[PDB]
RNA sequence: CGUGGGGUAGGGGGGCGCGGCCGUGGGGCAGAAGCCGGGCCGUGAGGUCCGGUGGACCCGCGGCCGACGAAGAUCCCGGCGG
RNA sequence: CACGGGCCGGGGAGUUCACGGCCGUGGCGAGCCUAAGGGGUUCAACCCCGGAGGCGUAGGGAAACCGACAGCCCGCAGCGGG
RNA sequence: GCGGGGAAAGGAAACAUCUUAGUACCCGCAGGAAGGGAAGCCAACAGGGACCCCCUGAGUAGGGGCGACCGAAAGGGGGAUA
């Protein structure tokens, strides 16, 4: 087949470059692992609905999503989520549940080592 | 979006064009016949890999009858867990009219004809549906609501 | 001509030796047939091709093992880095210690005079002033 | 009446195949500034007996009378713009009407005056 | 709300040129600074050249026409193959007095073209509406940066600032001579002058088919609504496009598929931009 | 603005009780008698009348009443009447030879069935699809390719 | 870093050329394309320059699209040989 | 001692549509897209409208008919502790 | 465009039912279009409302060595409206 080229979006290319630098700078394997998952082919990119965050995460959890966060199900928990991108329904459901939505570069700046961060795919 | 060069660009100079030298590019005899043929004689091994053993059912044979679509109902069920999302969405738009002190939802006006029992109901609500499953009526009851069955 | 560093002087000497001994890459019987005598290299995919199979006593096939050194690859024989120039405004941003000017082949004689005078005063080695331009400036 | 199509093939087709009454409009030449003030019209098709000034070519600067006009070729013959063939006779150079300026007008034709009023008005 | 839009990549990636200003400068018709207006949301879109290229190619591809050959070309001769035994190749040949002459095959003179262009071929590259409008916002934001507009080729050395917005009084200019002053007073005339001397008789067969001249792009003028007098006053300049803001598209915002077009916005058009393409 | 009649889409058994509305053919006679007009007067004013329809809808009546007041108060211009404004009948040559008499119509099947279900219609319709390579005729054997592909992938 | 360096059918990855289009930058009567010979560059497809001939167009770079690459088919058409 | 070509020039072969599978990317995302068609336009481009319909969201059964999860364990990455 | 007469090659990897195809072709007859067109209709107890053409319904129902393959209609959205 046409072998995997990687993303054509430059915003995704820079974020992939950003995470690899943050992994090297901080010796945090979470950023390198997130970079590998973000760089996957478009037909297998990670997507998560907010309903799944009810199960895999509890209140006070800081969650990084290596892809898109979709708005599905109902979120009854307070969680800090960082995503590659968030739909308007997912952002509203996260905020009104008491959580807060972060960009991935913002989470690295706030938490350089990524200690206690839970990856959700 | 990414663009790729055609295989014909690569095949100029290759004599056989990817078809081989021994088994070259021939007419429909190179396929085993024209169209979807040979599945009982020489492509029977393909039926034995996908269809049922012995009969080769989905490729060949009859099974049952079809109830006519002009006298049967097209069903548009919705689970109560999904129905919980819809009432919240309608509640914020001011569409739902509060009449008995609970919220009242008319399934037919929404476009659904049946109520199913998947998910959770967390609010008291009145649902008009010509058909509601057993677990669906229970879960609406547990949330304080009721199901009213309306005949067509 | 162009003063290269010592690592780039040996490679340029070595690249000259590789150019001297490089085989000319021709198809089989190219010397025999007038219909293909002026053609480029063709790696013909045939049953009895003895050049692809590298038989001793036959012509040689094209391979990446014949590649010249990467540092001096593509340089003019004087060592400079050739730059095609089509007008005097094209002379901006050129280092005379690094770049040798090659005037465009279709540049007119009227412009070639105006190019060569500016290029010469900047110190650039102009490869191809032309016979007409050389005679005029010689006469001045 | 000359194609309004922008395609060059249709423009060239109408010009070559134009009938005689349409080729008269290709004989138009610029009047001199004196004649423009004397007539008020900026152009007139060149007529036999008009005095013209050649404005381009080898005979640029020569002024003479128009001895002949050709509708088919759209060329004009002017005295002075001549030469001699190998046998010694004197022959005329065919000048396109757009390369001359009418410095004197032949207005003895009553039909020409009516065309003068049409363009000044 | 735009945190995912303009992604902050510090400190492990150095930031690039700053975003468009929070307020857009406004100049009078005499070229002097008069007031300031808030930047619409369209100018905060990140410049995405690949999306711009895709959306441009879709718009360009929908204008092409279906081409073909005659359905019977090379196929209407009375010909037939005469088999073996005559010492000649077994391609079809003429049946009559021209008998040995080959016919109908692709390798024969006068034969049919083997795989000719087909009029039913799909030349249009379809694009989703939301995707196409996202690219239009992206190409709009590319006009806010001096880097992109200088990259596309325009001369912006005399341009006081980008995005270049002028007052809404410019819509009453009805003459080309009056409009030429406003371009000169706003530092736009050098780029219009660039397109004038850049017109060239293009190489190849396009001269035969009505494409003799190749003319660069100079300035896109955005007016508030259709039929303003400024449209007829600027449309004659070489390379200048003039469209109402509701008629914006990728063919004027990214010529050649590359973002960044020297654009003169009127102040009223900027106000009307807040409810379009989003 | 001329009002447009609003009728009910016929509720099918397959629908399961889901209903919607549509622009009907014209205002019913029952709806017109509640505003004082018959079919001739309504068509003269320019309304589209459907004498076949029997139902009456109050939304149809209100739109008639509001529009009728504007017309009769000189605040609105009515359209041209909904009646035939031209009579073009061509001379018929060779009716017997083109099968247009009663015997030819009976032989073609127009007496006993509809034009769409007649056999000459079916011949012409399938020929136009194949000539233009239309919806299902762009691929021959499309049903059998689909059936075998569904087995192989949904096995 | 590799007790890495053969390769038909075939699978995968990159590049050169031809005609047009969207852009950008240029050249040309002080001589464009084409043609003959030659130097230089590139493993190579090829590029580029010089001298002669010619007389009006053409080319570099980014993107896109094809009626897109011949040594052969008792290949087709023409021309011309022993 | 298997068959094809005397030579040279020019020509000469994986195309398009429909449907299906899959891949590489892009948009949106429990939703996605409009088709025909309609208005405007600097007029086949372009902007706007058009959600009919199609696919997805629920399956089982010939059919009548019925109609669905966070409980536990192992455990890669990742994280925290030594 | 309308009425009638009416194949085979090929496909089914043979072939006869079948398909190709009511096609090629033939005979007859009109117009600038033709034909169709105004409920002994469709529906399902709720309602549409002459006709033609476009999108769809849909390769669904169904036909068929139940093989190859063939294949609607109602309904919905439009053009136009008498
Ligand atoms: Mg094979
Ligand atoms: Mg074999
Ligand atoms: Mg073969
Ligand atoms: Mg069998
Ligand atoms: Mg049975
Ligand atoms: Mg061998
Ligand atoms: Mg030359
Ligand atoms: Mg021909
Ligand atoms: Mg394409
Ligand atoms: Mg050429
Ligand atoms: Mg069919
Ligand atoms: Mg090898
Ligand atoms: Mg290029
Ligand atoms: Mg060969
Ligand atoms: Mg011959
Ligand atoms: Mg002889
Ligand atoms: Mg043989
Ligand atoms: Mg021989
Ligand atoms: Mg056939
Ligand atoms: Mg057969
Ligand atoms: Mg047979
Ligand atoms: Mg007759
Ligand atoms: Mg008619
Ligand atoms: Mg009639
Ligand atoms: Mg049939």
């Amino acid at each position: 087949p046409p072998n995997p080229t990687g993303p054509t979006n430059r915003q995704l290319r820079m974020l992939i470059r950003f995470l690899r630098k943050a992994a090297t700078a901080n010796s945090a394997n979470i950023w390198r692992a997130i970079a590998e998952l973000v760089e996957r082919p478009r037909r297998s990119r990670v997507v998560v609905n907010v309903g799944k965050l009810n199960r895999v995460a509890n209140d006070g959890d800081v969650v990084v999503i290596p892809g898109k966060l979709l708005g599905g199900g109902e979120l009854k928990k307070r969680v800090v989520v960082a995503a590659v991108s968030v739909t308007p329904k997912a952002w509203k459901k996260v905020v009104e549940a008491g959580g807060e939505v972060l960009t991935i570069p913002e989470l690295v700046r706030r938490n350089p080592k990524g200690s206690g961060v839970k990856i959700v795919i | 979006v990414r663009r790729f060069k055609r295989a014909t660009k690569y095949r100029r100079g290759s004599r056989t064009h990817g078809w081989g030298r021994v088994g070259q590019h021939r007419k429909s005899g190179g396929s085993g016949g024209k169209g979807m043929v040979g599945f009982h004689k020489h492509k029977w091994s393909l039926v034995m890999k996908y269809g049922e053993s012995g009969t080769g059912w989905p490729f060949y044979g009859k099974h049952g009858f079809k109830q006519p679509e002009t006298i049967s109902v097209e069903w548009r069920p919705i689970n109560v867990g999904r129905l919980a999302e819809l009432v919240k969405e309608l509640r914020e738009r001011g569409e739902v009219r509060e009449e008995e002190g609970r919220l009242v939802v008319d399934l037919l006006k929404l476009g659904y004809n049946k109520l199913l029992g998947g998910g959770h109901m967390d609010v008291p609500l009145v649902v008009y549906t010509p058909v509601a499953s057993k677990a669906a009526v229970e879960k609406i009851a547990k949330a304080g609501g009721e199901v009213r069955i309306v005949s067509l | 001509r162009r003063e290269l560093p010592q690592p780039l002087k040996r490679l340029l000497r070595l690249r000259l030796q590789m150019k001297r001994r490089k085989p000319e890459f021709v198809r089989i019987d190219q010397w025999r047939y007038k219909r293909i005598e002026d053609s480029g290299w063709r790696n013909q995919r045939t049953l009895d091709n003895k050049i692809r199979r590298k038989w001793k006593g036959w012509p040689k096939p094209v391979e990446v093992g014949y590649r010249k050194p990467a540092a001096v690859r593509g340089l003019h024989p004087s060592g400079f880095v050739e730059v095609l120039v089509h007008r005097p405004e094209d002379l901006a941003g050129l280092d005379p210690k690094v770049h040798a000017v090659r005037i465009g082949r279709t540049v007119g004689l009227r412009k070639r005079l105006e190019i060569v005078k500016k290029a010469r005063e900047l110190g650039f080695y102009v490869l191809n002033p032309g016979k007409e331009v050389v005679e005029l400036l010689k006469k001045e | 009446p000359f194609t309004a199509s922008a395609q060059p093939r249709k423009q060239r087709l109408s010009l070559y195949a134009a009938p005689l009454h349409l080729r008269r409009k290709l004989l138009n030449a610029k009047l001199s500034p004196e004649l423009q003030k004397k007539l008020g019209v900026k152009r007139l098709p060149v007529r036999r007996g008009d005095t013209v000034l050649i404005m381009r070519g080898d005979f640029k600067g020569v002024t003479g009378k128009v001895v002949k006009v050709d509708l088919k070729r759209v060329r004009i013959f002017v005295e002075g713009a001549t030469r001699t063939n190998s046998r010694g006779q004197t022959v005329y150079y065919p000048i396109h009407p757009s390369k001359v300026m009418i410095v004197d007008v032949d207005l003895s034709d009553k039909a020409r005056q009516k065309l003068i009023e049409r363009r000044k008005r | 709300l735009l945190k995912f839009k303009l992604l902050d990549l510090s400190p492990y990636i150095k930031p690039a040129e700053e975003r468009p200003p929070e307020a857009l400068k406004v100049y009078d018709v005499n070229g002097q600074y008069m007031a300031d207006i808030e930047t619409p949301i369209h100018f905060y879109e990140p410049v995405r050249p690949d999306l711009i290229r895709r959306a441009y190619l879709s718009a360009l591809s929908a204008r092409f026409q279906p081409k073909g050959v005659y359905e019977g070309a090379g196929k209407e001769h009375s010909c037939e193959s005469f088999g073996v035994g005559l010492g000649i190749a077994r391609i079809p040949r003429y049946k009559g007095h021209l008998w040995p002459r080959g016919c109908f095959a692709p390798n024969t003179r006068g034969g049919r073209r083997a795989h000719p262009p087909r009029p039913e071929k799909k030349l249009h590259e379809e694009i989703n509406w939301k995707e196409k409008n996202l690219a239009i916002r992206s190409a709009i934001a590319a006009t806010a940066y001096k880097s992109w507009v200088a990259a596309r080729g325009h001369m912006v050395e005399k341009v006081p600032s980008l995005p270049l917005v002028v007052s809404g009084d410019a819509e009453k200019i009805a003459k080309a001579k009056e409009a030429k002053k406003l371009f000169e007073v706003l530092g736009l005339w050098p780029d219009v002058e660039r397109a004038a001397e850049g017109v060239k008789i293009r190489a190849g067969k396009g001269k035969m088919r009505g494409r003799r001249y190749k003319e660069p792009k100079s300035v896109l003028v955005v007016v508030s609504e259709l039929d303003v007098p400024l449209i007829g006053a600027v449309r004659n300049f070489p390379g200048v496009d003039v469209v109402p803001v509701s008629h914006l598209n990728m063919l004027v915002l990214a010529p050649g598929g590359v973002p960044g077009r020297l654009t003169l916005w009127t102040a009223t058009a900027v106000e009307r931009l807040k409810g379009l393409f989003l | 603005m001329i009002p447009k009649p609003v009728v009910q889409v016929p509720r099918s058994i397959k629908s399961g009780g889901v209903t919607k509305w549509k622009e009907g053919r014209g205002f019913s006679l029952g709806e017109l008698k509640e505003v004082g007009l018959n079919a001739e007067q309504a068509r003269l004013l320019g309304l589209p009348v459907d004498t076949r329809r029997d139902s009456v809808w109050p939304q149809n009546v209100e739109a008639l009443r509001k529009w009728l007041i504007e017309v009769l108060e000189g605040k609105a211009t009515p359209p041209e009447p909904t009646l035939p404004k031209v009579v073009k009948v061509k001379r018929k040559r060779g009716r017997a030879f083109r099968g247009l008499t009663s015997a030819g119509r009976r032989s073609r099947g127009l007496i006993s069935t509809r034009f769409r279900e007649t056999h000459n219609y079916k011949f012409k319709k399938k020929a136009k699809e194949r000539r233009l390579k239309k919806r299902h005729e762009a691929t021959k054997g499309l049903g059998n390719v689909l059936r075998i592909s569904r087995i192989i992938n949904e096995s």
